[PDB]
């Protein structure tokens, strides 16, 4: 009772996305090697040689050198394959122009993209989602306000916030105020940092000037704006983003400590605060210690961070930021039914690129790899997508319910992860096309774990045995093949099948307060995006509008942000393209180049 | 309630050392030893004097390849100092002096002791070591508890030292910033007495992992070093400090107080023998035969009893008394590890063993590993990190806080000890390299380096009192 | 001592499992390599070549006194002071008849003195030189190395997971194996280095020899680990892999939560 | 011979009367004419710039009319700056990355205070850039794993092997695997991995590109000064991608370069992958035998190695290069001029601690404090007062540099000369008094120059910078004004910490640093300090103050800043004329 | 040990389900282990944080 998989035919486009790779039928286990030319066969490999010539005659040092590899034998001695990006052809929505690019044609597909052109360290909009996290600082302004109308003694209005808000946006990147014989900032560079506000008071948000407003109104459908508004009440929170060039320079730590500054100077001149008055340290106090929300918490000395580095961030932050939820897509990409799959597996492309290629790799370890082909797999060609898809269809089947209604039961959990584990099996068994694609075996074990967690937590609404379901998929996976990842891929995998459901000192905390820092996932690849992306779609299933953080969620449904937050498989895919324009460069004051 | 259940502490050469023993007897918050080998590590410091002198001598302050330079031949270098060449070239000397510091070691020691001391008969000593080249310090209890920080000996000791230098020769200001980098190092630009002279066996109190980790940031190197390699004495010391560290950790408390109290019990303690039996009877072989050697005695001791017979005939095996099934396995593996490593005389293979013990072990029986997931798990993250480009190293840098091997509750690092005992010079990394120092001077603390014995007859004294 | 059952073993494939890893059972020799191609392929040391060292002689160390450590015997390579070689193979995803953990478990239960690692793509076994020689007899000779889908190789060793070759032969990026008059050969050492004379492993199985001797469950030839109707099914009606699999599972799981919630189960 | 903010010694600038048109000694000037902003050629830029992308973006922006109470910025003159000393240079012309040679002597002069601000200027961020992007290792303990565990000879082709490899790795290739990304060379040609050594013929053996070569890049006597220190020993500076830094911390550096030189000795020496020996290789570079630019520092202000507050002070005056250059071995009439060294690494000194760390890292906000700062390195202010002090002493105690007795008297009364000295001509020049209108700019300039000419003429860095803190009475009592609110909290402490012993407050000053507790978080201070350290030293002898292998590491031309020459570096940002590493146009739409 | 008796005692008391556990712990330790402090949680000492 299962439908030709998304792998073979995409839904609507009906792109043969693993064929595609090779010219030959996936199903035939046969290939010739050695037949195509070495890196002659990569567009990006072989432009890299010419350009590493002429870098090599500038500056005096050999740079990339593919006749270096080892015994004389070339890489690309296998066919070097190209990737098509997920879900694509399924998306009808998200067509505006953003920050970053003019409008996508919702159901476009990009296919044919290079290896290299989904690393990390080629791919700014991989970048930019990364920088437009860490650089955002979220507080209350109550307390503030507070402090202005008894110890200062003036009245706060939507005026005065409105004109504090127009002196905060000229001074968070750009200007000064208050002072003669001020340096400042070329706004060319800073024109991606601002600031706004939201609450859950209508009367409010009304009286303020739309420009400076996050409008949950108008971001969220009604029941999602209704919960956010319950948990907001009649509250201002202020979201900030200080500019990509200055976490660029240093690290995401220096946001709560730049809009303290920056804020406290627009209270000082919005509300005509003598220089020096002691109000003035209750701002900065309030924006970095008082009234603070933070996407990341800091780091022991080991990997030391303060706020805001990706090792702080929770997976349930991670869930929250991403903005999929309020997508068409997810509230009726399922024959008109809400769609948590569409959530998880959009959120979890952040959510692995960002923990394993921006933090585990750009900070832990790094080089000049990476590790992208570990962590393409997870949103190319169909695959995670048709297997968790396959969990759900079984389950709606078998318990005769809609998403997030399956019993929450262990018995259901392992009953749902064998029927995942099964047909992600019968899968690469049955096709050597897609066994060679998805060539190492962390790729292969962590799809099944993941697709596993995705259907139990899309089906019970329960996050943290949506998650046991990835750990049970250990023995699963390895009494099958004989074979799991790479070396130390199943250190997290064997350990949580007994932390889960434990509640020693470091070994209990629920899934949506993990995060890069729980001691069993500091170091690996290929899990934790997943976790992010469970989190997201339980939550959604059972008819929540976010998982852990409501302020998070509200603060990240912003236009004005840089990465599209709703669609994160088209924006890495557009970047592929080189068509995504980060924020930060310095172009205004650098050479014609 | 007391762990009342009686059990025999047996020595590393399979002979009763006590019998009858309550397993409250033997746990952190009881047992007097067990509880005066933290009291050691929190209060002892070693001043090596022979550095101090040489960085002041040399101008080879701190770590790093560091030199403050003099220079004693300025009009030799071919360059002018004055315009014109008007008047000739001039050497100073102002980063550097010469301190007979190992010379005045005994009138040293004295001058620190009664810095240190704060009322006679107190406990406070300073011991000459190293035909002067270095002091062996402790505070007394009365100054280390003044507080509630374990650093006291550390930090009084740097500033006692400085001070004592500084009268004593009667140096004048410029000395002040040289001498104190001379016993501090970096301090305060680093937290640490980065490249300083006095050394702690605890690491700086910035380097925890979590709240009470400070008993598990103790590198494997260290502890075989301070046990001079003798196996199951460095599987004691290991053990006995990963159980202070995880009482510290809040971990031995409730439902789990027995679980951890019998890792302790059986795998550091050989408690009834079991490892110096398991070793016994499957040393001549394989890491499989102490999987076969471990089943066996857990069925012969009734903690283990077949459950079902699957139609192959296949049994799974149920646990009669799961905690001590888990200890039972701890103690296994460190067997495994004593007979794979062992056969070899090489400790890499220790990761390894750590791994496939544990799962030999499920396959064989139907039954959960040590740690219930946690002793494949770091057999896995172990492995990967001695043997990868990505961090890590070799088998005896790593301790209880290490990111890598932090997560077994308490029986992961006594069989790194054990392997790395057992190693004939295999590594670069080795106790030599790391810890040469600490096992020279701390060694010689009979309670670090022989702890077996105390913690048995400190046991035999209490036991009455359960 | 007590007699080992290793793992359920129900079917042809985890039978076959039970005897690579049960050292009681002994593996067939199924070809045999001349001295002084067996050193070249391992490419560590040639025939006639003086052992290498990394230590002194173990008599010349100076070991402490330690009961503990007198109970186990130093192996051959252990006395010499042998450095600590490596030797890699790589079984195919494709009917091998041995595969990775099985590898592990097997070194495990038959080789003295070992360190291991198991990866998707590679096993590892590092071990004092000579020691290290003679269990390579065993790699290399038996019934557990199919010349085309159990190969030696150093590095650059992807091909487990690739597709075979028209021969039927797993990839090998630096190409070491070739196949030559219906024989395998080694053109190269496992180091991808130059041979005087190649190598010849001889034949190959056919693919339904192999599937008769693989320790691999595979579904699409018909022997999954979990058949269409066993997810969820009770445990008499499915494999005794996945019964073991869910019974290590709860028990962790229960475990984990209070110690003495698995007492008697 | 007339003061050098008023006469530039040898193209004649006046740099006080280039912001006025007016004599800077007449104490007149009109105010409320100037029109506001209208002045500034960048700030009307920004405004018009600002208006686009208020349309654009849909959200306000840069609006000078904002300023408090209907007065624009501007209601006095918004002064423009020229960069000290550059008409007495006559070397360095050498292209670069970063640019197309320099003409030695030429000036930089009007420069608006925004083109010195470090939010605008690449210079300034790459100079910071490189520090933190570096990574230094000894490798004897790798080549000793090598031939003791693994069994294989380390000989200068495996060296030259290793090296080739590491270069295509470091930044851009694989070499071992199969199927493996790799990135864009476009993106990471800053990136590249070199080596040291004290044994000639072992550097003659090697490829050169790969070599930092000590006896061609300093004089002999400092050459044989770093060579005896590095030894019969190979020390390896590798510098990772500007862009990977720019994405996470300095702290990347030693991780990214344990896992590529880990794998270029795989495949250089062709080890088995998953040999016990790999994990030997990743903790030498790491932990084993590692040199890191900063330490790490504690929770409230976190990070781990690499990060500009953890970097000694003496590790800032030892990456600077002015000690190797002409001008620092034969200005002072063909004597060394150590004043030339001070001056030019309290510029990245003061630049990159105030501006970098403080700013950047600490507080923030548009402003970069560029004024602040800015004062030290332009219009030859402080390099004025510090020659003063210099040349007072030489003729007082008929001796050169470095050679005036490193008593406690000596220093007073140096002190007093030069704060004397620095009061007199703020006294006398009304414009200088408003050019550098901060008290702060003026304090610490007559402490700077005091500690400048103090360490420039006894050799003693700590007494050097006690001379600084001496100045705080000095100062006080002359104006009855300091500087901002919480400028002398480390000038009043000070005074008593320097010859202390107590805990947190002993140290050296070479290894003081941001996080010395009386350092942690005040502008216009350290700099001054890390400019004096390296002008001591350079005045007694020496080739460096702090840590040889530093010093060798940053004599390389393939650096993207020109660690020689950062005042000309800074000015040539501000012509918006420095090409920074780490952009990433190769991946980007067209623009 | 107070949080982690806490905790204990709780999931004893009232006899809770497998479920209950992670919930159950973040009551009393906050965010614990992701953070080094019990952040949110509910076990105070006067004392800072031993990483501060
Ligand atoms: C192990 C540890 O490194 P050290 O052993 O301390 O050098 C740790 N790195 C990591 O966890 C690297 C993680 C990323 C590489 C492995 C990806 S599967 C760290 O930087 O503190
Ligand atoms: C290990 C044992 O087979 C697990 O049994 C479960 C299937 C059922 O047990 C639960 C429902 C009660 O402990
Ligand atoms: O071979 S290892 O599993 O150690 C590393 C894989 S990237
Ligand atoms: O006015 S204050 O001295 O507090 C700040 C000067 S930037
Ligand atoms: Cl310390
Ligand atoms: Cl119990
Ligand atoms: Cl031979
Ligand atoms: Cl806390
Ligand atoms: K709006
Ligand atoms: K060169
Ligand atoms: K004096
Ligand atoms: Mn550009």
């Amino acid at each position: 009772k299962y439908p030709k998989q998304l792998f073979l035919e995409s839904k609507n486009s009906k792109m043969n996305s693993i064929e595609m790779k090779y010219g030959q039928d996936p199903a035939i286990n046969r290939a010739e090697f050695h037949v195509y030319g070495g890196v002659r066969q990569s567009k990006r490999k072989s432009e890299a040689w010419e350009a590493a010539k002429r870098i090599t005659k500038e500056r005096g040092i050999p740079n990339y050198n593919p006749d270096l590899h080892l015994k004389g034998a070339q890489m690309g001695q296998k066919v070097l394959q190209t990737y098509r990006i997920t879900g694509l052809d399924r998306e009808w929505a998200g067509g505006e122009d953003t920050p970053a690019h003019k409008g996508w044609k919702p159901g476009t597909d990009i296919a044919g993209l290079e290896m290299d052109d989904l690393n990390y360290e080629n791919n700014p909009a991989m970048q930019q989602c990364y920088d437009d996290m860490r650089r955002t600082a979220i507080n209350g302004l109550s307390i503030a306000h507070e402090t202005i109308e008894r110890r200062f003694g003036k009245e706060v209005t939507p005026e005065t916030i409105n004109l504090y808000f127009e002196m905060l946006n000229h001074n968070i990147g750009a200007g000064a105020i208050m002072m003669e014989h001020t340096a400042e900032t070329n706004p060319e560079l800073v024109k991606d940092s601002y600031a706004k506000c939201f609450t859950g008071n209508d009367e409010l948000a009304d009286a303020l000037d739309q420009r400076f407003l996050i409008d949950i109104n108008k971001m969220f459908p009604k029941y999602q704006a209704d919960q956010i508004k319950a948990e907001v009440g009649d509250r201002i929170f202020q979201v900030a983003r200080i500019p990509t060039m200055a976490v660029r320079t240093s690290d995401g730590g220096l946001s709560r400590a730049w809009v303290g500054q920056q804020a406290s100077l627009a209270f000082l001149c919005a509300y005509d605060i003598p220089a020096g008055d002691a109000v003035t340290s209750d701002f900065v106090f309030t924006i970095k210690h008082g009234d603070v929300v933070f996407m990341g918490t800091q780091l022991p000395y080991r990997r030391a961070q303060r706020n805001n580095s990706a090792g702080g961030i929770a997976l349930g932050y991670y869930s929250d930021c991403n903005q999929t939820s309020r997508t068409p897509e997810a509230l009726e990409g399922l024959d008109g039914g809400i769609d948590p799959v569409k959530v998880i597996v959009e959120a979890l492309t952040p959510g692995c690129v960002i923990t394993d290629q921006g933090w585990l790799h750009n900070y832990l370890a790094g080089g000049s790899s990476g590790w992208s082909n570990y962590i393409i797999s997870v949103y190319t060609d169909e695959v995670l997508e048709d297997y968790g898809y396959h969990g759900a269809i079984y389950a709606m089947d078998k318990w005769k319910c809609g998403v997030g209604e399956v019993p929450n039961t262990y018995e259901n959990m392992m009953t749902i992860a064998e029927e995942v584990s099964r047909w992600s099996q019968k899968n690469y068994d049955e096709y050597p096309g897609l066994m060679e694609a998805h060539f190492g075996g962390s790729q292969r074990y962590s799809i099944q774990a993941a697709a596993s967690g995705a259907a139990v937590g899309a089906m019970t609404g329960d996050p943290d045995l949506g998650n046991a379901a990835w750990h049970y998929n250990t023995p699963l996976c390895k009494e099958h093949y004989l074979r799991l990842g790479f070396y130390g891929h199943d250190l997290q995998d064997q350990q949580n099948m007994g932390h889960t459901y434990s509640y020693r000192s470091d070994q209990g905390i629920p899934y949506e307060l993990k995060g890069p820092n729980y001691p069993d996932f500091a170091m690996n690849v290929g899990h934790m995006g997943g976790y992010i992306g469970i989190i997201a779609g339980a939550a959604h299933a059972r008819g929540a509008a976010y998982s852990t953080n409501p302020i998070i969620k509200a603060a990240f449904a912003d236009p004005n942000l840089q990465f599209d937050f709703r669609y994160p498989r088209r924006e890495f895919g557009i970047g592929g393209l080189r068509q995504f324009m980060p924020a930060g460069e310095r172009d205004a004051v650098i050479p014609p180049h | 309630a007391y762990l009342t259940e009686k059990i025999d502490l047996y020595g590393d050469n399979g002979k009763v050392l006590e019998s009858d023993i309550p397993l409250e007897a033997v746990t952190p918050v009881q047992n007097p030893a067990v509880r005066e080998l933290a009291s050691i590590f929190k209060r002892s410091v070693a001043v090596n004097l022979g550095g101090a002198q040489k960085a002041l001598s040399t101008g080879h302050y701190a770590n790093e390849y560091i030199h403050f330079p003099d220079i004693p031949n300025k009009d030799k270098l071919g360059i002018k100092s004055s315009p014109g060449g008007k008047y000739p070239p001039k050497s100073v000397k102002v980063r550097t002096m010469d301190l007979p510091l190992v010379d005045d070691a005994d009138d040293i020691a004295a001058r620190l002791k009664e810095r240190l001391q704060v009322n006679p008969d107190d406990g406070t000593e300073v011991r000459v070591m190293k035909k002067g080249n270095v002091l062996y310090v402790k505070i007394s209890e009365q100054l280390a508890n003044t507080g509630v920080e374990y650093t006291t000996a550390l930090t009084t000791t740097a500033q006692a030292m400085t001070d004592l230098v500084m009268e004593k020769y009667d140096l004048d200001f410029h000395a002040s910033p040289l001498v104190h980098c001379a016993f501090y190092g970096r301090y305060p630009q680093t937290y640490e007495f980065m490249g300083g002279n006095v050394i702690s066996l605890l690491a700086a109190s910035c380097a925890n992992e979590g709240p009470g980790f400070a008993m598990r940031n103790i590198m494997a190197n260290h502890i075989v070093a301070a046990t001079r390699k003798r196996t199951l004495e460095a599987v004691a010391l290991s053990s006995t400090l990963e159980a202070i560290g995880h009482v510290e950790m809040g971990d031995a408390i409730g439902r789990w107080r027995r679980w951890q109290a019998l890792v302790h019990a059986c795998q550091g303690l050989n408690a009834n023998n079991v490892v110096y039996d398991l070793v016994k009877e499957a040393g001549h072989g394989c890491t499989g035969d102490v999987v076969a050697a471990t089943v066996g005695r857990a069925l012969e001791d009734g903690i283990i009893s077949v459950k079902k017979t699957l139609p192959s005939g296949y049994k799974f095996y149920t646990a009669n008394d799961p905690s001590m099934w888990n200890a039972y396995v701890c103690a296994g593996l460190v067997a495994a590890v004593i007979v794979n490593q062992g056969a070899a005389r090489a400790a890499q293979g220790v990761s390894s063993t750590l791994l496939y013990f544990n799962d030999l072990i499920e396959h064989e029986t139907g039954l959960p590993h040590a740690g219930y997931g946690d002793g494949m798990g770091n057999g896995v993250s172990f492995s990967f990190f001695s043997h990868a480009i990505y961090g890590g190293g070799s088998p005896g840098i790593f301790s209880g806080n290490h990111i890598v091997t932090r997560h077994s509750k308490g029986f992961a690092i006594p069989v790194i000890a054990a392997a790395v005992s057992l190693d004939s010079g295999t590594a670069v990394y080795g106790p030599e390299a790391t810890s040469g120092l600490v096992g020279d001077i701390f060694g010689e603390v009979d309670l670090i380096r022989r702890p077996m014995e105390a913690i048995a007859s400190a046991a035999a004294e209490i036991k009455d009192k359960f | 001592v007590y007699q080992r059952q290793f793992l359920p073993a129900d079917d042809r494939v985890t039978k076959n499992r039970k005897k690579v890893v049960d050292p009681s059972v002994k593996l067939e020799k199924i070809r045999t390599l001349s001295d002084k191609d067996f050193l070249t392929l391992i490419g560590h040391r040639h025939l006639g070549e003086a052992y290498r060292s990394v230590n002194p002689p173990l008599a010349e160390i100076g070991e402490p006194e330690d009961p503990i450590r007198e109970l186990v015997p130093p192996t051959e390579g252990a006395k010499a002071g042998d450095r600590v070689c490596t030797i890699i193979m790589t079984d195919s995803v494709y009917n091998p008849p041995i595969a990775h953990y099985t590898r592990a478990w097997m070194y495990h239960n038959r080789f003295r003195g070992i360190d291991n690692g198991v990866y998707s793509g590679r096993v590892t076994l590092e071990m004092r030189e000579r020691d290290l020689e003679e269990a390579c007899r065993t790699l290399f000779e038996t019934e557990i190395c199919d010349a085309s889908r159990d190969q030696v190789r150093q590095y650059t060793c992807t091909g487990h997971s690739c597709r075979l070759d028209p021969d039927g032969m797993m990839f090998d990026p630096i190409e070491r194996c070739i196949m030559s008059g219906g024989n395998v050969v080694y053109q190269k050492d496992s180091f991808g280095n130059p041979v005087d004379t190649p190598i010849n492993m001889g034949k190959p199985l056919s693919e339904e020899e192999l599937i008769e001797r693989t320790v691999v469950y595979r579904t699409d030839r018909g022997e999954p680990m979990t058949r269409e109707g066993d997810p969820g099914a009770p445990d008499e009606e499915v494999r005794e892999a996945l019964q073991w699999s869910r019974r290590i599972q709860w028990l962790r799981m229960l475990g984990n939560m209070v110690p003495d919630k698995i007492k008697g189960m």
